RNA sequence: GUCCCUACUGAUGAACUCGUCGCAAUGGUAAUUCAGCUUAGUACGAGAGGAACCGCUGAUUCAGAUAAUUGGUUUUUG
RNA sequence: GGGAAGUCGGCUCCGUAACUUGGUACGGACAGGGGAAUCUGCGAGAUUCCCACUGUCCCUAUCUACUAUCUAGCGAAACCACAGCCAAGGGAACGGGCUUGGCAAAAUCAGCGGGGAAAGAA
RNA sequence: GGAAGUCGGAAUCCGCUAAGGACUGUGUAACAACUCACCUGCCGAAUGUACUAGCCCUGAAAAUGGAUGGCGCUCAAGCGU
């Protein structure tokens, strides 16, 4: 059944920068969190976490939360940001409050990343007194209550648990002063929006509202129009400037040579030594591809071919998430394969090549995986392969970045790194690999299933993916018309451009051939195909350069933890039976002192949290069973122990 | 080419459509989930199920990851619930278990932890060549 | 001599057939195409018995045995070991065997004169083989695969082996044997060998889907048909298996 | 096989060792085999059968008769594909980036104003489900009118004008609607029904005036039921 | 694979009938007056939308089925365009596409009318306008069908060319012996006649060399032009002589009986070596029993020798009627290519780094044969009766009986019953067919 | 803001002395799909591939029974 | 209690030595329990399996309530124009008695899933 | 490329005539070959083209088993006088 039973795992990673319409006795400006005036015990957590030069998203957001101004945050993983937003926490809070009630909140999509952010926490408010509490789905909820009577004053939840337990206590959130969404873009991928506007609800007006992410989908930019006061929107320096250290080569290939095209790109241009490898390596290539399934095939496809791979999809199992992303970042590997979230969940070293197997539906896109790599003023290289149907998007790339687009080699020495050359790869060599594809699919079941299933998901994604402009359309067919569409790459060779024009000439007179006649006309069928045919017989600086107007800019229902739809509000009163069972009494009221023998009840174990808990008496002891009186022992001292 | 089995005799089914197994090769998965079985009639109410020596359709639960990936195809190998045998010996194993192989009757793995069961050695080659104990 | 042949629909010849130099045993089924085949291979030479161990016809994957002797799993029933019996002549022993690991084809190869073994056989199973086959008994996976029965076919004259085995392990397995390997594929690559042939000192009868190039190379490393010699693969075949199992 | 295979089996082996005979029989039999499906089957498939036969009656009957003929002896596409072709060159080389948005329905308006107020009068809704001519998007209707709701789904633009003297038919932007001769009102609301005088650009056709000007607007009757038929026809008044 | 599954194409009556008789017969087709608008409203809508749907599934299928120019070989894109003028196709295929666009938004429009049409008679009329249209949009798509129809038809009895295998492209004029060398080498049938253009396309055959497989590609002809005033047919042999890396076999007539002068033949391979301008290429002589070699001028002899040294261009000579160098030159031929393609891939996989490939491994691997270090051998106890034998063959008059012979005169394969112990070698021979006891 | 007659399904039945053995008007009506073996790697095919009739053996669903065996059930309250 | 369904579930601290009250190196400890089994001679005994959350569903278990054929005796009420077998037709979306047909054989018992109940219209 | 009436564009004449188209189909790679148009001999007396008027078949039908009232009726027990 679950061949693309709900969707492919990797849907698209949609992204819009137009939310940036959202608006000597004095040492000077050091750039340091003492320069920040921190206080001196978050200070000492610093001095000991190692943290000494802060990161450009920290610089940026935590003086702007210290104003109290509302923060939407852009940045790619590992930038800083689960730093950036709890330095504030702490600094904010200053110390625990005896009075009941929570007074920050963290949302975060899931129970992993709300670890990382609960170490974050926890090392950093090292030596304060907050309470700090994780809430995410599969723990004891019995001991949600109990660590909801201990008094936290930090939360970190996710979303669907979080509203669950909230829903359960009928819990005053007016205490609560700050509010975070970390990755909200994956909280909207994963479909929590629904309980976020409700949480949002929830919340009291009078917050102070981050939301920190690496890219801004139109669903988010409305929901943080619509939730926070006066946002200010920060990114993390140049992610939109391409680096001038990059150089990059488009390739005109095939779908029936585009395996063929990456192997030789692989082994031709980039070099890439076959084998186990001997901080990435010297070689360190990414490519990036449309769907799971491509993933799939393209790992095992390079894997049987004998490279270094690494496969980093979607929806990957975690552990193996981290096992590959560990293998790439110390240089086990060489080939790096994602779609695009898993590659911007996952935070990427500093790369030397970047290949783009399935060209993008955006730009944006393709800009952020280009500045994935080229940077601290590396030199790299960017290599994507397009076809007929990618050409569109091509050209608004060409729009996009302002470059000048030259096909084949219409210049002698065009520039890699500043105009977008197109060309041909070499056919021979190109021929080579395409029929070792044909054969190792032909040979191989497994892969020629998996290249059954990845050409449905690249028919799907051809059915679902944005379409270009009508004037990159026309832009393309004019190109395709034109001759540089077929010649060759600039980077093989003016020699192999020598033999090129000296053999291509009536190759090109070959192609270029216009029939007299069918074999069909070679009846009443072939009437009409002459008739037919007649009838589609082909037919017969004045701008003032300083004011001239130019025309283009210068109940309700929620899904529960079971899966099945439930109400918004269903109050099963598990809560009334969890004091029934407890014996306690009211819960200390929004402001009242915290009751120490609450906590002393229900505070927390001796430190790590072991999942085996479960406690039976053994069996009853038989005279005819060999251990009869050992057995009897055994029954005896659980009955003590009741 | 449908991976229904040819000349198989009756025996009781003991793994319906929704039933987790033990996974008996080498191939990095621990158990399996059957979703479906080959040749099954669909009749209303009715849970298909399968013996051993069926085709299933499979997801690994726990495992491998390579293999958490897919539903892959598998014939099952050791039914816990009895079941005669022609010369009349109604008999069972200790655990349900099965391997995963292609359609086409290959195994993903190369060698078979535990014993084979006796029907679906004689209707798969490959797994009465990968298999050590067979009853 | 080399031959193609189907035990039903199925290229697996070596799960229903076992071939050694004095005896040919074949799994009953419907018709007489298989038993056929052996016998127009085999013109009363040496006896062929159509034989069921355990109410099966995995016979070849069950039984393990050379000219000098033949043995089967416990399971084995006295009406199938007394038509074993009967239809072989006196001066091959039969035995059966108490070994945990029943399927004695998939745990044993034999040529005349050593035996390779799964290496977690019993020890009186290990004396057993030594005297019943009167062979020189050793404990070897080869390319890591347990089921030296499944993954590796051996005569008197050569041994094919798995096609992923290192050329360190086939030369240590060369001398130790005393016959020439080569790393081949059957039945269009696969790699249960065992499986998917049997081989005696004259004859070979493999699946109909095994490749020209590769029925050429056990021909050659068995010695079977005219000149043959393993050492030809290495000079007169190399351009055949470089062009064809790059 | 790989080329005419059949072709090469007929030339190398023959036909079926009767095939001759069976064709010229099946031929010779057709008569029969056609009065007894003129006389036996039925049920829309007689229906189409008796269509079938008419068609091929009139159509050798004409054969024989032009035959006969010659035996015994011894431009409304070209206008349209000007037009067409005049209509593609602007609209492909003239074409630039403008500033082109719409305003809201009637519908969503109406949907507004309703949840601005509660209490719905019982039909304070009267839907006009005849097909209708507005021109602009975003107007706001007098009070007099403003509870006419004319949906997207009967909106019409555009409509299949005939000239009779220069004797074509092309598709051409409606004005205005000048006189509907069943009411007032839907001569104001723009309710297109048959006979139907309604002003047409006429630019397109390229007819020349009197005093030597091109034609930008004329009358036109639509001569159709718009109501039972998705389209609208108009015969230009020149 | 082939272009064989491609469904067949309606014309534009036969796609008219079948989209209305599938909206007739797979629906309910009685709607009473007396109904509620709302219900009469959904059936003549589900009506007008069951007919779009079945129309865009067989304009979706035809768009779909039929091949792509543009991600095809060169090869197949190149003889797509010289058998069915690519541009036209393509044409045909858009027209396609734009109805069944124009159709959906018929749909729509009629759908919409049918929301707010307030009676039955007015319904029924929008339903009859919709499928009209939809009608009329179809016989406009008459001749398009017809081409496709012809195009698929033609596509699925073409032969299947894989561009890169091992191949010999046998070309040259007509009346050399391009067929008879084909039907001499390959079990291809090739038609064989006096005349000139007998071979109108390309024909592929197959033969077995040293257990590989090998192509063998006949080209129709070429004639002494300019490549501008060519044929189609001659286009197809330069399309496949141009894209398709291989042994090209150029055969000459030396006599004249061909009815091309040998000088106009030389001056077409000097024409044509541009395109032959890596692919390997050998020169057959043919009809040399009608006149060899020798017996030719030798300002002729010394022009095809000058040919000769020239780049690898190989003479040799055989004749199609006595069989006689046949063998000699495919065997040459093949060992040649074989050679190239070896050493080749063995470059291939010794790449610059050095570092030696998995497959060249495993390759290497496969080619080793271990021997004992020792060098002894075992012995080999193969009995005498073997090669006192007699090879069975299924011919030979007084063969042996045989399993298969016995049980097909004794009934069936499931019919027969075996007697185990017919081969029960005992002390006493009537002890066999006795009832062992087995309890007491 | 409005437990009765009958249909159907089964079970008894007075008078024709009780009984045994039958006939059959009329009414109901039942089987279904798939697979494997052989034909056969055959016909056909350049190749890739690749049937069918007779004959044989199983399986799905449906229907009617049955309890030797094998589970389950226990007021045998053994 | 069990099965099923969904999941993102399964698999640092103490003492010691120098340095500015806190850090720095050295030494030691840390990073389970329960139940069920199998194998060698209770044995450092060795090996195998299961431990989750859920506003989800089902089954088992407990409790509550209503649940009952005949015989002896005793013994109502609801409801009741008269009736009760079908199909077609009987202009007024009307049939139960009429036309013309199917048919149709005393007296009963039990079960019961059909009929003997319904509109009013903007 | 080959196109001989018969893959295609346009003209489509004359002789011999009893009559025979610069051709109505089958066919060839192109021919060849057969056939049709037309003509003659044998045969021998009425035919054949389009329409009109009766009766009859079709000219559309769903869903409990039923209806020229029922049986049944065929040189009527149907239709016209
Ligand atoms: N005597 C003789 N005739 C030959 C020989 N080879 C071909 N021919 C003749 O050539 C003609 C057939 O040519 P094909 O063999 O088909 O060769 P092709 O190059 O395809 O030529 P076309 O038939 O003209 O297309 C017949 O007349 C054959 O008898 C040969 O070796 N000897």
């Amino acid at each position: 059944m679950p061949k693309r039973a709900v969707s492919p795992a990797p849907s698209e990673n949609e992204v819009d920068i137009a939310g940036s319409l959202f608006a000597g006795k004095t040492v000077k400006k050091g750039g340091g969190f003492q320069a920040m005036g921190l206080d001196a015990n978050l200070l000492r957590a610093i001095a000991r976490k190692g943290f000494s030069v802060p990161t450009p998203i920290q610089r940026k957001t935590i003086p702007l939360i210290l104003e109290r101004r509302d923060v939407v945050g852009m940045a790619r993983t590992g930038s800083g940001k689960t730093a950036a937003f709890v330095i504030p926490m702490i600094e904010r809070l200053k110390a625990h409050s005896a009075r009941f009630g929570a007074r920050a909140l963290v949302l975060s999509p899931s129970r992993e990343l709300a670890l990382q952010t609960l170490k974050v926490v926890k090392e950093l408010g090292k030596g304060t007194d907050l309470k700090t509490v994780l809430l995410v789905g599969g723990d004891s909820l019995e001991e949600q209550f109990g660590l909801m009577a201990t008094n936290p004053d930090i939360i970190i939840a996710t979303p669907g648990r979080f509203l669950h337990l909230k829903v359960e206590m009928s819990l005053d959130l007016s205490s609560i002063k700050y509010v975070v969404f970390d990755e909200a873009d994956r909280l909207f991928e994963m479909g929590f929006a629904a309980q976020l506007t409700e949480i949002l609800h929830a919340l009291p007006p009078s917050r102070q509202t981050l939301l920190f992410s690496a890219t801004l989908p139109s669903s988010l930019v409305e929901f943080t129009r619509a939730g926070l006061q006066d946002p200010v929107l920060v990114r993390l320096d140049a992610e939109t400037k391409v680096s001038p250290d990059l150089e990059s080569a488009f390739f005109s290939v095939k779908s029936g040579e585009k395996e063929g095209a990456l192997l030789h790109i692989l082994y031709d241009i980039i070099k890439m030594p076959l084998g186990d490898p001997p901080k990435p390596t010297e070689h360190s290539t990414i490519i990036f591809t449309a769907t799971k399934h491509h993933v799939e095939y393209i790992s095992n496809l390079l894997r049987l071919a004998g490279f270094s791979v690494s496969y980093v999809y979607g929806s990957l199992d975690q552990t193996a998430r981290k096992i590959q992303v560990d293998n790439f970042r110390r240089g086990r590997t060489n080939i790096l394969v994602v779609t695009d979230v898993a590659a911007r969940g996952i935070d990427i070293p500093v790369l030397a090549n970047v290949i783009n197997y399935d060209f993008p539906p955006q730009p944006k896109i393709f800009v952020h995986r280009v500045g994935r790599t080229a940077r601290a003023g590396q030199r790299g290289w960017a290599y994507a392969l397009v076809r007929e149907s990618d050409l569109p998007y091509l050209l608004d790339l060409q729009l996009f970045l302002g470059r000048r687009l030259v096909l084949g080699r219409e210049e002698k020495d065009p520039s890699f790194a500043r105009d977008i050359v197109v060309g041909s790869l070499k056919r021979v060599e190109l021929e080579n690999n395409v029929e070792w594809v044909n054969k190792v699919l032909h040979e191989n079941e497994d892969i020629g299933a998996l290249k059954r299933v990845t050409a449905k998901a690249e028919k799907l994604y051809m059915k679902t993916r944005n379409p270009a402009s009508s004037q990159s359309a026309k832009r393309a067919r004019e190109v395709i018309v034109s001759k540089g569409w077929g010649q060759l790459h600039a980077i093989f060779g003016e020699e192999a451009a020598n033999e090129e024009q000296v053999r291509d000439n009536l190759l090109s007179k070959i192609t270029g051939y216009k029939p007299q006649e069918t074999i069909f006309e070679i009846n009443k069928a072939a009437e009409a195909v002459r008739s037919f045919r007649q009838r589609i017989g082909p037919r017969k600086s004045f701008a003032d350069p300083e004011v001239y107007m130019s025309y283009t800019p210068r109940v309700k229902m929620i899904r529960g933890e079971s899966g099945v739809k439930i109400a918004a509000s269903f109050k099963s009163g598990r809560f009334e039976k969890w004091r029934q069972q407890h014996r306690l009494g009211r819960l200390p009221q929004v402001g009242e002192m915290e009751k120490a023998n609450l906590v002393r009840n229900f505070s927390l174990p001796s430190g790590p949290r072991f999942k085996h808990k479960q406690m039976k008496a053994p069996k009853e002891a038989d005279k005819w069973r060999d251990d009869y009186e050992v057995r009897k022992k055994r029954v005896a001292e659980a009955k003590e122990k009741r | 080419k449908r991976g229904a089995p040819g000349g198989k005799l009756k025996m009781t089914l003991g793994l319906p459509v929704g039933a987790i197994m033990n996974c008996a090769d080498n191939s990095g998965a621990r158990n399996l989930y059957i979703i479906a079985v080959k040749g099954a009639g669909a009749r209303l109410n009715r849970l298909p199920a399968g013996g051993v020596g069926d085709m299933v359709m499979a997801t690994v639960k726990k495992g491998k990851p390579e293999l958490r990936k897919k539903v892959h195809p598998a014939v099952i190998v050791r039914q816990a619930k009895p079941w005669k045998r022609f010369d009349g010996v109604f008999l069972y194993f200790e655990d349900n278990a099965g391997v995963i192989v292609n359609p086409k009757g290959e195994m993903k793995g190369s060698a078979i932890t535990g014993p084979v069961g006796k029907e679906a050695a004689e209707l798969w080659p490959r797994i009465a060549s990968n298999a050590g104990v067979v009853m | 001599m080399a031959v193609r042949a189907q035990f039903e629909n199925s290229n697996e010849v070596g799960v229903f057939a076992t071939l050694t130099n004095s005896y040919c045993l074949v799994a009953l089924g419907a018709s007489e195409n298989f038993y056929s085949v052996f016998e127009a291979e085999l013109q009363d030479v040496i006896p062929i018995c159509r034989t069921t161990i355990a109410g099966t016809r995995i016979i070849g994957r069950l039984t393990a045995g050379n000219r000098k002797g033949l043995l089967v799993p416990t399971t084995t029933t006295d009406q199938e070991l007394q038509h074993l019996r009967n239809s072989l002549p006196d001066d091959i022993r039969i035995q059966r065997i108490e070994e945990r690991l029943s399927a004695l084809g998939n745990v044993i190869v034999c040529n005349d004169h050593t035996a390779l073994i799964h290496p977690d056989l019993e020890r009186e199973t290990e004396e057993i083989i030594a005297d019943v086959l009167g062979v020189e008994v050793f404990r070897q996976t080869i390319a890591d695969h347990v089921l030296v029965g499944s993954y590796m076919a051996l005569s008197n004259q050569g041994g094919l082996v798995h096609p992923k085995t290192s050329i360190q392990d086939q030369d240590e397995l060369s001398s130790l044997l005393g016959v020439p390997l080569v790393a081949g594929s059957v039945n269009r690559g696969s790699n249960v060998i065992g499986g998917g042939m049997v081989v005696n000192d004259w004859l070979a009868v493999t699946g109909l889907d095994t490749t020209a190039p590769e029925l050429s190379v056990i021909e050659s490393v068995f010695r079977l048909g005219e000149g043959a010699g393993p050492g030809a693969i290495n000079t007169s075949m190399k351009n055949t298996i470089v062009e064809s199992f790059y | 096989p790989q080329n005419e295979y059949i072709e090469r089996h007929r030339k190398l082996h023959g036909r079926r060792l009767d095939a001759e005979e069976r064709a010229r029989k099946k031929a010779a039999r057709e008569g029969h085999k056609n009065s007894e499906n003129a006389q036996n089957l039925r049920g829309l498939r007689a229906k189409l059968y008796a269509k079938q036969r008419h068609a091929q009656k009139i159509q050798m009957r004409k054969a024989i008769k032009q035959h006969e003929e010659r035996n015994v002896k011894g431009t409304a596409k070209a206008l349209s594909s000007q037009i067409k072709n005049k209509r593609a060159e602007k609209a492909a080389r003239f074409s630039v980036p403008i500033p082109k948005v719409r305003g809201i329905s009637e519908e969503e308006m109406f949907k507004v104003v309703k949840t601005g107020k509660k209490t719905h009068k019982k039909g304070w809704k009267r839907i006009v489900t005849k097909p209708t001519f507005v021109g602009p998007d975003f107007t706001r209707r007098p009070v007099k009118y403003e509870r006419f709701i004319r949906p997207m789904g009967l909106r019409y633009k555009k409509a299949n004008v005939t000239h009779p003297t220069l004797n074509v038919t092309v598709q051409l932007p409606i004005l205005s609607v000048k006189k509907n001769p069943s009411n007032p009102l839907y001569t104001q609301l723009g309710v297109l029904t048959k006979g139907t005088i309604i002003e047409v650009n006429v630019s397109d056709l390229g007819i020349v005036t009197a005093s030597g000007k091109i034609a930008w607007g004329r009358y036109a009757q639509i001569t159709n039921n718009p109501e039972n038929d998705g389209c609208v026809n108009a015969v230009l008044l020149v | 694979t082939g272009w064989k599954d491609i469904p067949p194409v309606p014309t534009a009556q036969e796609f008219i009938d079948i989209v209305l008789s599938r909206t007739q017969r797979r629906l309910p087709t009685q709607i009473r007056p007396g109904f509620k608008i709302s219900r009469i409203r959904a059936f003549y809508t589900r009506k007008v939308k069951f007919t779009q749907e079945t129309c865009s599934e067989k304009f979706g299928a035809i768009i779909s089925s039929f091949p792509v120019l543009s991600d095809q070989h060169p090869f197949h894109r190149d003889l797509m365009n010289i058998l069915y003028d690519a541009d036209h196709f393509k044409v045909a295929l858009g027209q396609i596409s734009t109805a069944k666009n124009l159709i959906e938004t018929i749909s729509r429009d009629y759908v919409r009318l049918l929301k707010y049409a307030q009676s039955l008679y007015q319904c029924k009329q929008l339903k009859r306008a919709a499928l009209g249209r939809m009608a009329t949009l179809i016989k406009r798509l008459k001749d398009p069908l017809i081409y496709l129809d012809q195009v698929r038809q033609h596509l699925a009895r073409l032969p299947d060319i894989n561009p890169t295998t091992r191949t010999l492209l046998v070309a040259g004029f007509p009346n050399v012996g391009k067929s008879s060398f084909v039907r001499s080498v390959t079990r291809a049938d090739t038609p064989v006649e006096p005349y000139a253009f007998t071979t109108k396309s390309l024909f592929v055959g197959h033969l077995d060399y040293k257990y590989l497989r090998y192509q063998v590609i006949d080209t129709p002809g070429i004639l002494d032009h300019p490549l501008e005033e060519m044929n189609t047919i001659e286009m197809q042999s330069v399309t496949a002589l141009a894209h398709l890396r291989a042994a090209v076999l150029y055969f000459m007539d030396i006599s004249e009986q061909c009815g091309f002068s040998l000088k106009a033949q030389i001056n077409l391979f000097k024409s044509i070596k541009p395109l032959f301008a890596n692919k390997m290429v050998f020169i057959v002589l043919n009809k040399m029993d009608i006149k060899k070699f020798e017996e030719l001028d030798p300002e002729m002899q010394q022009e095809i020798n000058d040919l000769t040294k020239s780049g690898e261009v190989e003479i040799l000579r055989a004749s199609c009627a006595t069989q006689e160098g046949v063998q000699e030159v495919k065997n040459h031929v093949c060992e040649r290519l074989l050679v190239e393609r070896v050493s080749q891939k063995l470059k291939a996989g010794t790449h610059s780094n050095g570092n030696i490939g998995t497959r060249l491994q495993e390759v290497m691997a496969r080619i080793h044969v271990a021997t004992p270090m020792d060098g002894t051998t075992r012995e080999t106890f193969i009995p005498e009766a073997v090669k006192n034998l007699k090879k069975y063959d299924k011919n030979d008059p007084n063969r042996r009986v045989l399993a298969r012979d016995i049980e097909e005169a004794n009934g069936g394969a499931g019919v027969f019953n075996v007697d185990l112990r017919k081969d029960w070698i005992l002390e006493n021979p009537e002890w066999k067919y006795d009832k062992i006891p087995e309890i007491f």
